[PDB]
């Protein structure tokens, strides 16, 4: 017949190949298609939805739900820190298990900007201002508000609109960053400080809580599929 | 003003004067089944106004120590007006829903609730293995309470709140159609759910289409007032309901 | 054309960044209200000065087709060529996707799935240890049989049921490439369901959960006629690879470890790991 | 009967490949891993009334 | 020659493949074709023919032919049941071995409507009316005629036309049903009741018989070939 | 065209359901008479109100071509490379389709059949047990010989008849893909007959039944020249696969178990299984 | 010498495949498992006089 | 076209030699000044009489594509089918190109490189010596697993991590052609860097050199299920072959021998070999 | 979809070869080892002012 | 299928061959290209640059 010669790679089984194969059930009639609501075509669509971030990981939380709320008090020194965290969406315990971190943990590289949304859940009569800042990578994280305000930041005024958005820009030397972030691909820090202080009238609770939401922007993307390290087994399930 | 809403189904009306927008399922509005997707051959029955109307689903108390509640549909309406009768007498059913949750408090209270509709909310038992009857998670319109500590009774579901009874992070329920009730801003929440399933119709007694959950993320707090609790009420209205397969009643 | 038809796809690319200057106005893009269930659509251009950037990044590798288009192991078992126990000389597996944790979790990120399937079989053999191993045995041959629900099931390695006249089968000889085939969408419903919150009986009794909808059949394997003087053990691995995938209704990834192959049962798990205090940012 | 279509870019950038089907069942074809359409509005903007980003949300 | 590489599945023998192979008798002259009467091109053509249903399986039938006839009597209570059966064409003993059940047992899935035809084989002077009802799946089969009449039914009047047809509609939640039916894919029940009662003049037998015929409609179809469990062997035939 | 010709088939689809309303008239579609030998053509639309339904189900998998187009085993036998008995070192099978029950029953649903055939051979070998098994043997080779009726038949493994000059043969080496070939319609009559209600002699005497029309030849198999110091046993399996099938005069499927390979003989069997009483409907 | 014809539908619904014959005997071709014509009248309506479903059978 | 498109390249050929005659002028092509950093462009035609010569020599084989387009070994290691030490039954290699001297030096002639990669695996097995070697073992099978950075790593030969659902893998059976695949440009930066004169921490501390930018992942290998009664040792060799290469900023070839796999450390070496005196020209 | 291009000369001097791509990724293509453009001015003449070979360099 | 026969050289691994092979990372998005200064396309370009010659090898 037609002369041929086999090249390297013949008879190998590569788990990510694309080849045609015979059908074991010839002329099988499949069930007609139906347009079920809520079709998802790309995982970034899932990644772009907000999810509550457990910022309050203080190592002595006897109640798990306490992790989601950030405490706030009426009387505090003029400049004081509300919270601080590292911007490692796929590695930091804060973002590790969120709806965005779970998607990232299936991939090796990521790039793009992020949205952090903060919502004030105090009384309607309470008021205050907060300074939320993003500090790009450096040798030392900010220690005071004076330091924090030198980076990207927004002044948040609490009023009828209960929510404010800090958009973390994509500032990097490389087009992509590793999910298993190392010192070479650091991403910076995020901190929140009192701007004016929280004031309340008579007959209101003396403490309030804030919550944080994390999601990706429309320029976010991922690359290089890999297996997630969060799930494992020791024996075959039965 | 866009903070006022009015909804009219059948011979019932809902008015809210301090509310957020309306969430519509996955962007799809409820509708009747088409001719090119049906499988059953006999003529459907469409009661219309007799069934598509608002029903008030009893009431509960929000305390400082509350953890959360859930309802399973359409079981929650199994004995409510003519909707229950049509459920009993027919083999197949299909309908969308409008869910309205009322909760009002003064300007001096604080707290936040998550209202979410979970399709196919399969739940696990308290003791791995074993089994539980269909009374540990649905007994009519009565609400079932989550638990702060891990459940121990083998006859009921694992009610640990932080896992939502499904083995998933409670904080990720934002992926489903949802809305928040924050006492500073709004006093109601409205969700329109289309019919979601893998088949055109299904038996309404055997299968739970979706589960409604109300979870306090920020616990209620107040000081120096005579109001000790904040009631929460749930109202539901089937939409575009139709049935098929008449037989003897019961199910 | 007739001989050559030209298709045409297109690169998409993520959104570019537009130049933004100083602003002072009544518009407040940063302020919103999450109570509406609406995720904010702000971009860095709306809260700080930015330069014009032309992005060429694409989301090609994040599609569900590529996400689920990887072969993953779903089952392995061992069977011996000769032994005293009849049941230990062949395998019989009720098909399901809940046995192996990784692919199970990948699938359960969606509620309903619809796809064609590509199945690959990897078979290896080894001689069992013993006091005397010197033998000469030709190459072995294996048979894989698929029995749709309700069909006859073999009860022994040399039963009559192995003479398939209508059940599909594959005969494979060791030393060649692994066996492979394609399977269409074989569900009675309009889509596969990973979760089923319902009962089997109409009065809410009986089996509960996805166990009720698993009626995909069985797979059987044997040595065709090999029966060595000394025992030989073979292991088969089954790999699934979805094709032409469609998915609906995403749901959050599981947090707790799996404990049963046909149940959602679990043990409560902490939300995440802890740190010294809310301000700790160092390693 | 032969389809000609572009192949994904690579380093150093006839960027064309040829495909023919050999089997009578559409299930035998190779994966269609070159569709890149997406629309997140179903999950990010499920509200009824359109919201303008520049305007205030509630009133 | 032309470079090539083998993919998975080479050298396998799949019993349902479609490939060309060499002919062992080149240039063989086949006998001319002849148009024999009664060509069958599709098994559904066979499945659409009526066949007698053995409804009378009363566990004490000393004569096998008695299975095909359903007894009827002149004096009976005002409401009484003639027969009852489950609608499992491929699994129920009643339909298992009929001309339709045999075809179904070679397949795994089925769908479509069915025809049940009843013929009265009494005397020409006998008369009566019967109510034949189909009850879709439910938690309890009907116990009385009052229950039965709530479902699909037809009132059969015995006269010059000896036969009546109950067409069982296709009412199901899924496009297809399993032949090895389980509780999930139940199909319902069929029952027959006295409507008025059987009346006879003097000089006629006091008992009569009915027979049932089963066949598929023009929208019937099957899927997923499989081996039938009805036939087996223990040794090679000789 | 010349290079590419375009064929055109078509999906058929089952009949749709038309909308039907209330009726009150003299027409009686439900009432008929089976005495005419006519099967009623009523549809649910004729006895109850129905909605419009567009069916897309097709009867593709029920065609006789697909029903009979599956490879099924028809014969297996064993032969040894070396032994004292000459007759036990090779096989000799008179071709027929009545040996294996499943394919026999599939075929006997029709009275006359006309098709091409595709034959596949699966051969496996194993070493016989013994007190000493240590040997080195190269790969074995096998020969399959087809002898049309009236041709010479070999009487031993090394007979002259194995030098086929006109009988077709195949030489196959272990470790490769199974052998395969195609066979045309080789009947003297216009169609194969599964049943023959007649005799061989003109005065109604002699052989009776389908045994009279079976003159398809023989198949012989041997090891080409392998003769190991220690015995080795090989097994061959023959698979048939009809192609381009046509069938006439369907007949009811068999009910009784088979007992002879060349006769219809049987033992009486009950019509079906029993139940408690004519009203019992529960499990 | 190449035939082009449609292949059976599948999930997600170039639905074309190419075939060439290599051997000189028609018996060597692959199965023609794509013919779907059928006519049950030979077995369901073998009567001589046409019967109208709406009319009464005997007279 | 549509069926056939015609490409068109071109031979280049080196410069020809032009005829030159006697000259006497003020121009001085031979005299220049190297202080400018300019390499003189004089040709023999500018300093002596020459004939016309038409050269057909081409520099085809000196291109970087051809220079670097040869497969070269980058790693080899051994693993045993059965042993008491768990760590010795599989391999785990952090991917890098500094292990083997020849290809390392070929690559380090450039500062930045950008190319696709073609990887080939050569696997061989041998039986370990011992007092008793008589055994019969079927053909072995091997698995090669690639784990991008941050993924789970197997800790033993039969760990769960080997059930790759997303990590690419290859299963290869002995006796066939070597395994092979293609890899795109997988660097986070715009080009691979052979050298990196910098630190990891921002305050100039921590790791130094190219060790900081090596985050390409790992490769794991094992016997799928082979476990012989007697030990068997297998060796794997990995070959890299750049494709579609581009290079920037050439640098002088290394003179000193290599001493570390992740450092430039060296021992001083003489510039070149010596000779008797500056006038010695004989052997 | 088939490219036709000349192949390198050899002894005794249809000097044409045909190529078709089978895979959907450009990284799967064969090496492009037939480009022969080169320009040494970047390394041999990196000076700013153009220098004429026949003229004196410095002044 | 299509009859064929293998010729000498099948299944060999020649280190200087040019064949297509499957991609292990389908649809991978490579980083955009950037024009770094000083691209070298042929080794003769390197060879044409001057370098100091160590002529004084006097063994002491
Ligand atoms: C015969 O060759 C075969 C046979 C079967 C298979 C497996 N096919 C398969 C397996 C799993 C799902 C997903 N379904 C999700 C809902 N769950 C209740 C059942 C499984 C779909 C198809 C492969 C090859
Ligand atoms: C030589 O390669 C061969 C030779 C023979 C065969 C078998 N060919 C064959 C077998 C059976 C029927 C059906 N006939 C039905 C009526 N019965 C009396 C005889 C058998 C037709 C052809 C295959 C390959
Ligand atoms: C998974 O199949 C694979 C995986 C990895 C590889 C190796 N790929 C590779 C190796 C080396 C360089 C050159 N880089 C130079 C700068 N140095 C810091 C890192 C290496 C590029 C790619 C092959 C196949
Ligand atoms: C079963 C089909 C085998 C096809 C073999 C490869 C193609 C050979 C013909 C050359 C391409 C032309 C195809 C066409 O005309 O559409
Ligand atoms: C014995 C025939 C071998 C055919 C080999 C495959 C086809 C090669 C030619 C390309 C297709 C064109 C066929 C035609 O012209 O009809
Ligand atoms: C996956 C592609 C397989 C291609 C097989 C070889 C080419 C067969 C068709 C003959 C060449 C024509 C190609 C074309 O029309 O562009």
């Amino acid at each position: 017949g037609l002369p041929t010669m086999n090249t390297p790679g013949s008879t190998q089984f590569l788990t990510s190949d694309d080849f045609q194969s015979p059908c074991a059930l010839p002329q099988f009639d499949v069930t007609p298609s139906m347009n079920i609501p809520g079709e998802v075509k790309n995982l970034m669509e899932i990644a772009e939805v907000d999810s509550v971030v457990p910022v309050n990981n203080v190592q002595d939380t006897t109640d798990q739900m306490e992790m989601f709320r950030i405490p706030v008090t009426i009387n505090a020194p003029l400049q004081q820190q509300v919270f601080g965290l590292r911007l490692q969406p796929g590695l930091d315990s804060v973002f590790k298990h969120t709806l965005l971190g779970e998607i990232l943990n299936y991939y090796a590289h990521w790039s793009g900007s992020m949205k952090l949304t903060f919502v004030f859940c105090g009384s309607a009569m309470a008021t205050g201002k907060f300074l939320i800042a993003y500090s790009p990578p450096g040798a030392n994280p900010p220690k005071t508000r004076k330091d924090a305000m030198l980076g990207t930041h927004i002044i948040w005024d609490i009023g009828l609109q209960s929510s404010c958005v800090l958009c973390v820009p994509w500032i990097s030397q490389t087009h992509y960053r590793l999910v298993q972030q190392d010192e070479y691909t650091s991403a910076g820090y995020v901190t929140c400080w009192y701007q004016t202080g929280m004031i309340v009238p008579p007959g209101t609770p003396n403490s309030s809580s804030i919550m944080c939401f994390a999601s990706a922007c429309n320029d976010f993307s991922v690359r290089m599929l890999r297996d997630t390290p969060f799930i494992s087994q020791d024996n075959k399930l039965q | 003003s866009d903070r006022v809403r009015s909804i009219t189904l059948g011979n019932s009306t809902i008015t809210t004067q301090e509310c957020a927008n309306v969430v519509v399922g996955y962007g799809r509005w409820p509708t009747y089944l088409r001719d090119d997707e049906a499988t059953a051959e006999d003529q459907p029955t469409q009661p219309d106004v007799a069934t598509c109307r608002f029903y008030t689903l009893d009431s509960i108390k929000w305390e400082k120590g509350s953890v959360g509640w859930w309802w399973k549909f359409p079981e929650a309406l199994s004995d409510m007006g003519l909707f229950g009768q049509n459920m009993q007498y027919h083999y197949l059913g299909r309908a969308g829903y409008t869910i309205h949750v009322q909760c009002n408090a003064s300007k001096f209270h604080q707290g936040c609730l998550l209202v979410v509709c979970v399709p196919e909310a399969e739940m696990g038992g308290a003791v791995v293995g074993q089994a539980f009857s269909a009374t540990a998670m649905a007994n009519g319109d009565k609400a079932y309470e989550f638990t702060s500590a891990t459940q121990s009774d083998q006859t009921k579901v694992q009610t640990a709140i932080h896992n939502a009874g499904m083995g998933v992070g409670v904080g990720n329920l934002t992926i489903y159609p949802h809305q928040w009730i924050n006492l500073r801003t709004n006093n109601s929440a409205t969700i329109v759910m289309p019919y979601i399933n893998s088949v055109p119709m299904d038996n309404m007694f055997r299968h739970y289409n979706f589960t409604l959950m109300v979870i306090p993320f920020v616990k209620l707090d107040y000081a120096d007032t005579a109001s000790t609790y904040v009631p929460i009420t749930v109202t539901v209205a089937p939409m575009c309901a139709e049935y098929n397969g008449l037989r003897l009643a019961q199910a | 054309g007739d001989v050559e038809e030209a298709i045409e796809r297109a690169v998409v690319h993520v959104a570019d960044t537009m130049r933004s200057g100083p602003s002072n106005s009544a518009s407040v893009p940063a302020l919103t209200a999450v109570e509406t269930g609406h995720t904010s659509q702000v971009t860095p251009s709306d809260t700080m000065q930015t330069r014009h950037v032309k992005n060429y990044h694409s989301r090609s590798e994040s599609t569900v087709e590529n996400f689920l288009g990887r072969s993953a192991c779903v089952y392995m078992e061992e069977y011996k060529t000769t032994d005293n126990d009849v049941n230990k000389k062949f395998v019989a597996w009720p098909i399901n996707t809940k046995q192996m944790v990784q692919m199970r979790r990948k699938l359960e990120m969606f509620t309903y799935l619809r796809f064609d399937m590509e199945v690959t079989f990897v078979i290896t053999s080894r001689q069992d240890p013993g006091t005397t191993l010197a033998q000469d045995m030709p190459v072995l041959t294996h048979q894989i049989m698929y029995v749709p629900p309700g069909g006859p099931i073999p009860a022994k390695v040399d039963d009559y049921a192995w003479q398939t006249s209508t059940n599909p089968s594959i005969f494979w000889t060791e030393g060649n490439a692994p066996a492979r085939m394609s399977i269409p969408f074989i569900s009675i419903g309009n889509a596969y369901s990973n979760f089923y919150d319902g009962w089997s009986n109409f009065d809410q009794r009986g089996s509960y959960g996805y166990n009720t909808l698993n009626n995909l059949g069985h797979i059987y394997v044997r040595h065709v006629s090999g029966s060595s003087p000394h025992p030989i053990t073979s292991t088969i691995r089954v790999y699934f690879k979805p094709k032409h995938t469609r998915a609906w209704v995403p749901r959050p990834p599981r947090l707790c470890q799996y404990k049963k192959a046909f149940s959602v049962d679990f043990t409560p798990t902490p939300i995440t790991d802890t740190r010294k205090d809310i301000n700790t940012v160092t390693t | 009967g032969a389809q000609v279509s572009t192949q994904k870019t690579g380093a150093h950038e006839i960027i064309h490949y040829t495909n023919i089907n050999y089997y009578k069942d559409a299930a035998s074809n190779s994966a269609n891993r070159q569709d890149f359409t997406q629309d997140p509005s179903k999950f990010t903007e499920p509200v009824k009334d359109v919201m303008i980003k520049s305007l205030p949300a509630l009133n």
